[PDB]
């Protein structure tokens, strides 16, 4: 019967936000939802004005239910049009710096309103006069920032996220500078912690409805086609064949956890006419059956390198696509194919 | 499933079919040659090119010799018929081991089916094959058969290795440029190679081997075969089309030919040399050349000349180029289709995917020109695979390419004399009197100038946006998944077949294509210059083999001007050091100084933290190469914070940049939607403006920048091996000059010395990389984008004013939107777009420097011992030899837990590589494992040392022992002069870290300074081992308890493994916190936290206390209660009672398998045991306080309380936390304790969810799980 | 140089100073002696004599 | 250097043309400045004991 | 839309000279190859010479050393200069962009008189 909301680094950080504030699941956290309308939340530091000679660090991970794509403010120290705000714009961010001189830095992070979690970070390094921006584990920007003197702002950081409902989880702010080796250090951390994602990045989750797409043909949704009056599973290779996308559902052995894990024994199903469960056949290809006791039992996994995929195998012999067939791609359980080949992904 | 179907051999009699005597297109008359059709359309004539061309029917060597670095003539190779045939064999393997790849097996198909095409009818309704394209192949019975190909392989002209693709031409057509496509005839032989330099992947491969690599030949096939690809489908590039060089100054070289079609055949960053202006160019000329084959095809009424229909050759020339046939039959070029094969021709197609494909070392650039020609011979499956090449796995060539090096696999390589003489091609570079001291400078020793014409661009033109103005697409960089997925569509199905076409005559007449005529570059060209060069540097550090005496100096002058005087750039010290007269007694530790001092002189690095995008810098590279100016090395460190990496280069390159080309907008009178999408248009090609300005100077970098920097790379690195090589000469005389008996004394290996400066060397390398990588891309970076950035804003600026212009022109047909668009505008245009390297260049992702550390640390273990499948292997690529006694035990739940016991039949052993095997004076090495030494009960134990890893050979080589509190490790010499380290640890404390419990040990050995202990991942002690001499070890490794007079001891052990270089501290922590397993919990010894297992309990913060229960049941608590008490056996151990209160047993909740291992974020239950009997652990979450007090209830009365446990690793990975959670997925809280009066309960607080992990508040709710261990065996 | 009158001189000024204090005050090497290696203060031996 | 810096701002405050509430923004960046400083003079003290 | 307009052909005695005009409306042309094709009659219409945007050039067999193709890209107009004609050079002469589209001109006649 309560959320808590508050600072952990120990400094003098006053916290006030929105009494309906609420708190899902992110990467590894609960996470912070904005409904873009009435809620915020603003921290306070004397910390955070800034200044001429500090250097700092900022870096969160968000995810934006990105509808619209007008100029509005995200985050920021910003006071008398000075200090720093990331804004939504487009169909991502914008990094903006401006200090008492009128010196300014207006960047455009391209590509990050895609509903689906990215890690931002900034670091704005004094010493050496330099900016750093990365996107997920991408140094996006590297700038020199010679030219901005002093960007005095503030003492409260107000987290808005206007017109733009989103999740926010794992701020954090430091007083240096950061280096690209420590933000994939804290990404590639921070992502596993033994749980499996969807294209979202979100958990994923038994008894809920995907649709599956492999590493390589990434816009190609897996679909059904029969051969010799039983069915298999494909990717549409001749284009828009009406072969629609396939509805997954996965399912636990235990009536409990909602969430997958990784080392996990899952059963696949399927929206057919009945609920068609997946078994493998004797040329090792996949193929879509009747009977729940026949259904294989695969144990899932994923690459710690990469966020929103997953692979998935039976007795060792991991789970890929085949040649060119019909033009048919058909889904195979052999170990001879490149690895690129072994990575799926679910997008609900 | 073989791309040859059949064994040929050159004595096999003639058929007609596959294996008979053919005549070609020729200029006259022809002598027939015997030739096999090893595949469709592909035949291979075993014979010396004296007939394609007849201006080269000599095999002598030409009047003048061949302006090309390596060039071999042979006049009587490929002669005899045992040369033909193992000539034959080759190509074929060859072709065998090219189709076992995927990029292979796409590109000989495609091949096969690039019919060259039937346009030599002069009707345009007729369909007549090209005579040129077509071969006689005479029949047993006399009579010939005229049959059209697609590719032949013969043996080369005069110059053996000069491999290229050759066509017949047309009267007025372009074959190879028009689409149509000619017979390729390609110049080749698998007998000899050549032999390059590497440095660059000493970075992944630090035991790189010394000396010339040998490229596979393969990768040389595979280029004449995309050659031949792109002549097939007639988009080859025009021979004229050159990249001009600069040819004046006097670094740059006399000259260099190299054509477009080279760099886009070559791939990688090469094809970057082009601007994309040129190649949209190229692919919409092959485009409309496409479309008139089309036409072609589709105004066809007839075929001439054979007995297939014309409907069959208008499928297969539409199988070939993917045309698209409409509901007609009419033919068309579709854009994406068209696409899709100019990528895959020109894209993907290119050497360096062939390299990523075929796992060799190769040039990244064709800069990285060749320096040698070896005969090789690759038919013996012992001397080369179709799947490994020379690179044989499971062998010393399976790892760092020793395969290719031509002094480890010396074997297979045999050095020829380069018929391009030594400085047959090159400049006179004078120092004006400091007369005159000249040096002659190889051509191509020289320096890379690209002309400025090259990068062409259309940036100051300006565009007319229009609502129509097509949007383009990304550029996807040819990555190996975008190779799968063409792999995965591509059609292996159909083979146009050998139809029967009509008898041609019996001399086909035809010649080559004719090629442009090239001049011979100057030669000699006399340069007068005031200052030494870089030239004059590397020149003064080289020396002739001989008897007399060479003197280090740091004098260039006197290094110039005597050849028995090397210049180097290490320090005064060093050079009086080497020069020095030294006795016979203190030879060898002279050259133990030495070899210290010339590793500390070569791998100085001076870190700055004062210049943005370089953070490491190496100064001795300004005295060896003259970088810059001035006298010290302190110059060359602050010009390189001072002024940046401009004085790296031998020159400053132009990076021009114009006005860009303003958008002018066309206007829509009353029409809304129109309107607002010219807008859009206009926003969207302002950003592929970006993109493309961006796209331009990552070019002009890559030709005028980088290119320098990777000369002064190479140059680094001779002068390197230089300095080596003349300290190894004066080593030697020194050594020569003994009376015999001295050198009988004194046990010198040079080849050893020789090794020690080879890594000495590598190391040097990977900071001399790093460093000029770092100095080029800030360059990039600080010295030319910003002209380009600047640029851009300017065009913002423009773009801003006319779009707003154009907006209050049209606010009537806007009405309302003026605002929304005047806003987009605005926002869109005042930001800028940052330039990405990742995006323009494969090799600077983050992830890959990651995983080029993590490589690097995995290819320097020469033994990793790991369980796989159902037996313990070696994971390295020598894959040395395992026997497994029958007594050994692999524990059920890790197997890579090893349990050895005190029993014969308890070992194991590892038969180790002949070139694996340690025999040196000089070579550090390093070995890392995990051992569980259980408690010591008897006092037979004490004193009594027992070795438990054993490589010693006639008291010589290493040893692992164990004693009573005792690690130790023992080397020793062949002199029976032997060092050992220790690590002790007490049995004499209340809680120990290392009684029973899992420690990573780590032992480095530097041959020059120490011998150190680390455990888990801190220094523990060390011993100098600089006074020991020659250490043989053994050729195998033994695991067994030898010795241990106590008969019931045993140890547990895993994860051994064996490094070939002496680990440094950062590199111990890293494997210590790899191998951790983090992902899974652990008990309090060390091994995998399990369900339903009895575990004592500890808490970090007050590890005197143990969990006891103060009552059962909703009403009682659990709280700690000390003392624990001591248990003990006197003068062997007096130890903290560890079996001590209640115990807790995890119960499986929400678990998705059955494998009884606790991992992280597991959702279970707790139990715990009181008087031999299970409750729960559970708390009322409604009661007041954060604090709430935890109590053991019984079973079935747990009811709707909170009781599900989230568990969590942290690091071994002892520390243990325990979050716990109601049944609605809310927080109560980790589990720790509070203080209540008297007594510490234990508690569920969400106190500790407020804390970070890792605070000192977090050690109160971390745990450690106790089960009984028959290592520690107190009562129950 | 001409004395500082404007508001960004001051602010160059200051940020020179800052940047050139801190290099110098936390001025360290790292050395090879015979016990591993070490982060040398540079300024020591010219604090202390 | 903080006694350098505080001679340099109080000059200019005492004589310049700065307007008045640049100079207060001036006093405030200066304090953090010096807040700066501190920290890297620990930042020091600490290599020293290292 | 894009529109290629030639110009500059007529009736020509053998040995003599002609020049051919091709001018562009509604594209800029720069970093775009360009070629000159002739249709005798009868025959198909074949390639005569290609001009790219750099200036380089590529013949065909029977009219190297005897026809010069340039271009302008500034006045987005290519030449086909014509010397030493001979009777095979009669036809039907036309220009072609090689664009986005099969761009080709009107096409204008070349007689060889002798
Ligand atoms: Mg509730
Ligand atoms: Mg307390
Ligand atoms: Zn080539």
């Amino acid at each position: 019967g309560n959320n808590v909301i508050g600072d952990a680094s120990g400094k003098n950080t006053s916290i006030e936000y929105s009494k309906d504030i609420g708190l899902v699941y992110g990467i590894n956290s609960d996470a912070l939802y904005l409904n873009g309308s009435n809620q915020s939340i603003s921290f306070s530091n004397d910390f955070f004005e800034n200044g001429l000679t500090n250097s700092f660090s900022i870096y969160f991970w968000l995810r934006n239910l990105g509808k619209d794509t007008i100029k509005s403010k995200l985050i920021g120290s910003k006071e008398d049009n000075c200090g720093w705000e990331i804004y939504f714009q487009d169909t991502g961010l914008v990094f903006n710096m401006i200090d008492s001189n009128g010196n300014e830095k207006n960047i455009y992070l391209s590509d990050v309103s895609n509903n689906s979690w990215h890690y931002i970070t900034i670091s704005v390094d004094r010493l050496k006069e330099q900016l750093l921006i990365f996107i997920d584990d991408n140094l996006v920007a590297n700038e020199s920032i010679k030219e901005i003197l002093n960007i005095y702002s503030s003492n409260i950081i107000s987290l808005l996220s206007e017109n733009n409902p989103s999740y926010i989880e794992g701020l954090t702010i430091l007083n240096k500078p950061t280096t690209s080796q420590e933000v994939l250090s804290n990404y590639f951390e921070v992502l596993n912690n033994s749980y499996i994602r969807d294209s979202n990045e979100e958990r994923l989750e038994y008894n809920k409805t995907y649709q599956l797409y492999n590493y390589v043909f990434s816009d190609k949704p897996i679909c059904e086609v029969k051969q010799n009056n039983n069915i298999y599973l494909t990717i549409n290779n001749t284009n828009n064949l009406n072969l629609q996308a396939s509805k997954f559902k996965l399912l636990s052995i235990n009536p409990n956890k909602q969430y997958v894990q990784k080392l996990d024994e899952v059963i696949i199903s399927v929206l057919d006419n009945m609920e068609k469960y997946i078994d493998i056949s004797e040329d090792n290809r996949l193929q879509l059956i009747d009977n729940k006791n026949n259904a294989k039992k695969m144990i899932i996994s994923n690459d710690i390198f990469i966020s929103n995929c997953l692979t998935l195998s039976y007795n060792g012999k991991y789970i890929c696509l085949s040649m060119k067939d019909e033009n048919h791609n058909w889904m195979i359980c052999n170990n001879d194919m490149s690895k690129y080949l072994y990575l799926w992904s679910f997008k609900p | 499933m073989p791309f040859v179907n059949k064994q040929f051999n050159y004595k096999d009699p003639v058929n007609g079919v596959d294996i008979a005597y053919i005549k070609i297109p020729n200029a006259g008359q022809m002598q027939p040659v015997k030739a096999f059709k090893i595949h469709n359309k592909i035949w291979v004539i075993p014979e010396r090119d004296t007939f394609t061309n007849p201006e080269e029917g000599d095999l002598n060597p030409p009047p003048e010799a061949k302006q090309v670095p390596v060039s071999y003539y042979d006049s009587t190779y490929l002669s005899t018929d045992n040369e033909k045939d193992n000539y034959l064999k080759g190509v074929t393997k060859l072709f065998e081991r090219i189709y076992s790849t995927d990029l292979g097996r796409m590109l000989l198909t495609s091949i096969v089916r690039g019919i060259p095409f039937w346009g030599g009818s002069t009707i345009d309704t007729e369909l007549k094959v090209i005579d040129t394209n077509c071969i006689n192949v005479i029949q047993p019975d006399g009579s010939y058969r005229s049959e059209e190909l697609n590719l032949v392989i013969i043996g080369p002209s005069a110059d053996i290795i000069q491999f290229e693709c050759k066509s017949f031409g047309h009267e007025v057509l372009n074959l190879t440029r028009n689409g149509y496509g000619s017979t390729q005839y390609i110049r080749f032989s698998p007998d000899f190679t050549f032999g390059f330099e590497e440095s660059l992947e000493v970075d992944t491969n630090p035991l790189l081997g010394a000396g010339k690599f040998a490229t596979d030949p393969a990768v040389t096939l595979a280029h004449q075969l995309i050659h031949a690809g792109h002549r097939l489908y007639g988009i080859a590039i025009n021979p004229n089309r050159v990249f001009k060089v600069n040819t004046n100054a006097y670094y740059e070289m006399s000259g260099l030919e190299v054509s477009f079609e080279e760099l886009r055949t070559f791939g990688g960053h090469d094809a970057k040399f082009i601007d994309s202006l040129q190649e949209n160019e190229f692919r919409l000329y092959y485009y409309n050349k496409f479309k008139d084959i089309a036409s072609t095809l589709n105004k066809a009424k007839s075929i001439v000349g054979t007995t297939a229909s014309l409907q069959y050759m208008k499928n297969v020339f539409k199988e070939k180029y993917l045309l698209s046939e409409d509901t007609s039959g009419k033919f068309s070029v579709d854009k994406l289709k068209f696409d899709k094969l100019y990528k895959m021709l020109t894209e993907i197609y290119t050497e360096d995917n062939f390299v990523k494909f075929f796992k060799v070392l190769n040039a990244k650039t064709f800069l990285n020109f060749d320096k040698a020609v070896f005969k090789i011979n690759i038919v013996p499956k012992v001397n080369y695979t179709i799947y490994d090449g020379f690179n044989l796995r499971n062998t010393n060539l399976a790892a760092n390419f020793n395969g290719q090096n031509t002094e480890i696999n010396n074997m297979n390589f045999t050095k020829l004399k380069n018929f391009t003489g030594l400085f047959e091609f090159y400049k006179l570079l004078c120092v004006r009197g400091i007369n005159d001291l000249c040096i002659k400078v190889n051509n191509w020793d020289l320096f890379f100038s690209p002309s400025e014409d090259n990068f062409t661009n259309d940036l100051n033109k300006g565009e007319e946006i229009t609502s129509d103005t097509n949007i383009e697409a990304a550029e996807e960089n040819i990555s190996l998944d975008l190779i799968q997925q063409y792999y995965l569509t591509f059609n292996f199905d159909n083979e146009p077949e050998n139809i029967s076409i009509e008898n041609l005559s019996s001399d086909i007449i035809g010649q080559l294509e004719l090629m442009p005529n090239i001049e011979r570059f100057p030669n000699g060209k006399k340069y007068e210059l005031d200052k030494y060069t870089m030239f004059h540097y590397l020149r003064a550090q080289e020396f002739e083999h001989g008897k007399s005496r060479i003197a280090l100096t740091n004098s260039v002058n006197e290094a110039l001007l005597n050849p028995s005087r090397v210049y180097t750039f290490f320090s005064s010290d060093y050079v009086k050091k080497v020069n020095k007269a030294t006795e016979a007694a203190m030879f060898l530790g002279w050259v133990e100084q030495l070899v210290y001092d010339f590793t500390d002189e070569t791998s100085e690095v001076s870190t700055t933290d004062k210049i943005a995008d370089i953070t490491i810098i190496i100064p001795y590279i300004g005295p060896a190469l003259n970088i810059g100016n001035m006298l010290y090395k302190d110059d060359f460190v602050g010009a390189l914070i001072f002024s940046g990496a401009v004085i790296l280069l031998e020159f400053i390159p132009e990076i021009a940049i114009p006005v860009l080309g303003t958008f002018a907008l066309v206007s829509y009178i009353a029409n809304k939607v129109l309107t607002v999408q010219t807008i859009d248009n206009a926003l969207s090609k302002r950003n592929e403006k970006w993109d493309e300005v961006y796209k331009y100077i990552v070019t002009n970098w890559l030709a005028k920048v980088n290119t320098q920097i990777d000369l002064i790379r190479k140059k680094m690195k001779e002068a390197l091996e230089n300095q080596a090589e003349a300290t190894k000469a004066i080593i030697n005389y020194q050594y020569n000059q003994y009376t015999e008996e001295e050198k009988n004394n004194i046990n010198f290996n040079i080849d050893d010395l020789s090794s020690k400066l080879n890594e000495s060397i590598n190391k040097a390398m990977i900071n001399i990389n790093k460093f000029l990588n770092q100095c080029s891309v800030s360059y990039l970076m600080n010295s030319m984008i910003p002209y380009g950035v600047k640029r851009l804003e300017d065009f913002d600026a423009s773009l801003k004013d006319a779009l707003l212009k154009y907006i209050y022109d049209n606010r009537g047909t806007l009405i309302g939107q003026v605002d929304r668009l005047k806003d987009k505008v605005n926002n869109t245009l005042s930001t800028d777009i940052p330039f990405q390297l990742s995006k323009y260049v494969d090799n600077q992702r983050l992830l890959s420097t990651f995983t080029e550390y993590i490589k690097n640390i995995i290819n320097t273990s020469i033994l990793n011992l790991r369980y796989e499948s159902n037996h313990l292997i070696d994971l390295s690529r020598y894959a040395s030899k395992i026997n497994i006694g029958s007594k050994v035990n692999f524990d059920p739940i890790d197997k890579n837990q090893i349990q050895l016991f005190n029993l014969e039949s308890s070992k194991i052993e590892v038969i180790l590589k002949n070139a694996i095997v340690y025999n040196s004076m000089y070579e550090n090495f390093s070995t890392s494992f995990w051992i569980r030494i259980p408690k010591y009960f008897n006092s037979i134990s004490l004193n009594n040392e027992y070795t438990i890893i054993n490589c010693m050979e006639n008291n010589s080589g290493w040893k692992v022992s164990l004693n009573y509190g005792e690690i130790i490790w023992t080397l020793q010499d062949t002199q029976e002069i032997k060092q050992r380290v220790v690590f002790k640890y007490s049995q004499m404390i209340n809680i120990s870290d290392y009684i029973n419990r899992w420690i990573f040990v780590t032992i480095t050995n530097n041959r020059l300074n120490n011998s150190k202990i680390y455990i888990n991942g801190r220094l523990i002690d060390q011993k100098p081992i600089s006074n020991l001499g020659n250490i043989h070890a053994s050729n195998n490794i033994m695991f067994k308890l030898d010795g241990c007079r106590d008969t019931h001891r045993y140890i547990w052990i895993k994860y051994f493994n064996l490094f070939d270089k002496e680990l440094n501290e950062k590199e111990i922590k890293d494997l210590y916190d790899n191998q951790s397993n983090s992902g899974i919990l652990k008990d309090f010894w060390g091994d995998y936290l399990q369900y339903d297992k009895p575990y004592y309990m500890l808490n970090l913060y007050d590890p005197n206390k143990y969990v006891d229960v103060n009552n059962v049941g909703i009403r009682g608590y659990m709280y700690l209660k000390g003392p624990r008490g001591s248990v003990m056996t006197t003068n062997i151990y007096l130890n903290s009672s560890l079996y001590r209160g209640t115990k807790f047993i995890i119960k499986k909740y929400a678990s998705g398998n059955k494998d009884n291992i606790v991992r992280n974020n597991d959702r279970v239950y707790i139990n715990v045991v009181v008087k031999n009997k299970e409750y729960r652990l559970a708390t009322n979450a409604s009661q007041a306080g954060v604090e709430k007090i935890l109590s053991a209830l019984e079973i079935p009365d747990v009811g709707n309380l909170s009781q599900v446990v989230v568990m969590k690793s942290k690091n071994i990975t002892n520390k243990c936390k325990m979050n716990l959670q109601d049944n609605n997925g809310n927080d109560i809280g980790f589990i720790g304790f509070h203080q209540f009066n008297n007594i510490a309960k234990l508690v569920a607080s969400n106190w500790y969810n407020r804390q970070i992990e890792r605070s000192s508040r977090t050690l109160g709710c971390s745990w450690e799980f106790i089960p009984v261990d028959d290592g520690w065996g107190e009562r129950p | 140089n001409s004395p500082i009158d404007t508001d960004k001189k001051y602010y160059l000024w200051l940020r020179e100073i800052f940047r050139n204090y801190s290099f110098d005050i936390t001025a360290t090497q790292e050395i090879n002696t015979n016990c591993g290696i070490n982060k040398v203060v540079t300024w020591f031996g010219k604090a202390l004599n | 250097i903080k006694r350098i810096i505080q001679k340099k701002l109080s000059y200019l405050i005492g004589n310049s043309n700065i307007s008045s509430d640049n100079l207060a923004l001036m006093n405030l960046t200066t304090t953090n400045t010096l807040r700066d400083i501190s920290n890297e003079s620990q930042i020091a003290m600490n290599n020293v004991d290292s | 839309q894009v529109q290629l307009v030639e110009s500059g052909g007529g009736l020509v005695q053998v040995g003599g000279s002609l020049r051919l005009s091709c001018v562009v409306s509604g594209s800029d042309i720069s970093g775009i190859a360009m070629g000159w094709y002739r249709q005798a009659p009868g025959k198909r219409r074949e390639m005569v010479a290609d001009i790219f945007s750099g200036g380089s050039t590529d013949y065909a067999g029977s009219v190297k050393g005897r026809f010069t193709i340039s271009r302008d890209n500034a006045k987005k107009t290519s030449y086909l200069q014509m010397n030493n004609v001979k009777p095979e050079d009669t036809g039907v002469y036309y220009c072609r962009l090689y664009g986005s589209g099969d761009y080709w001109g009107q096409g204008t006649q070349v007689t060889v008189s002798s």
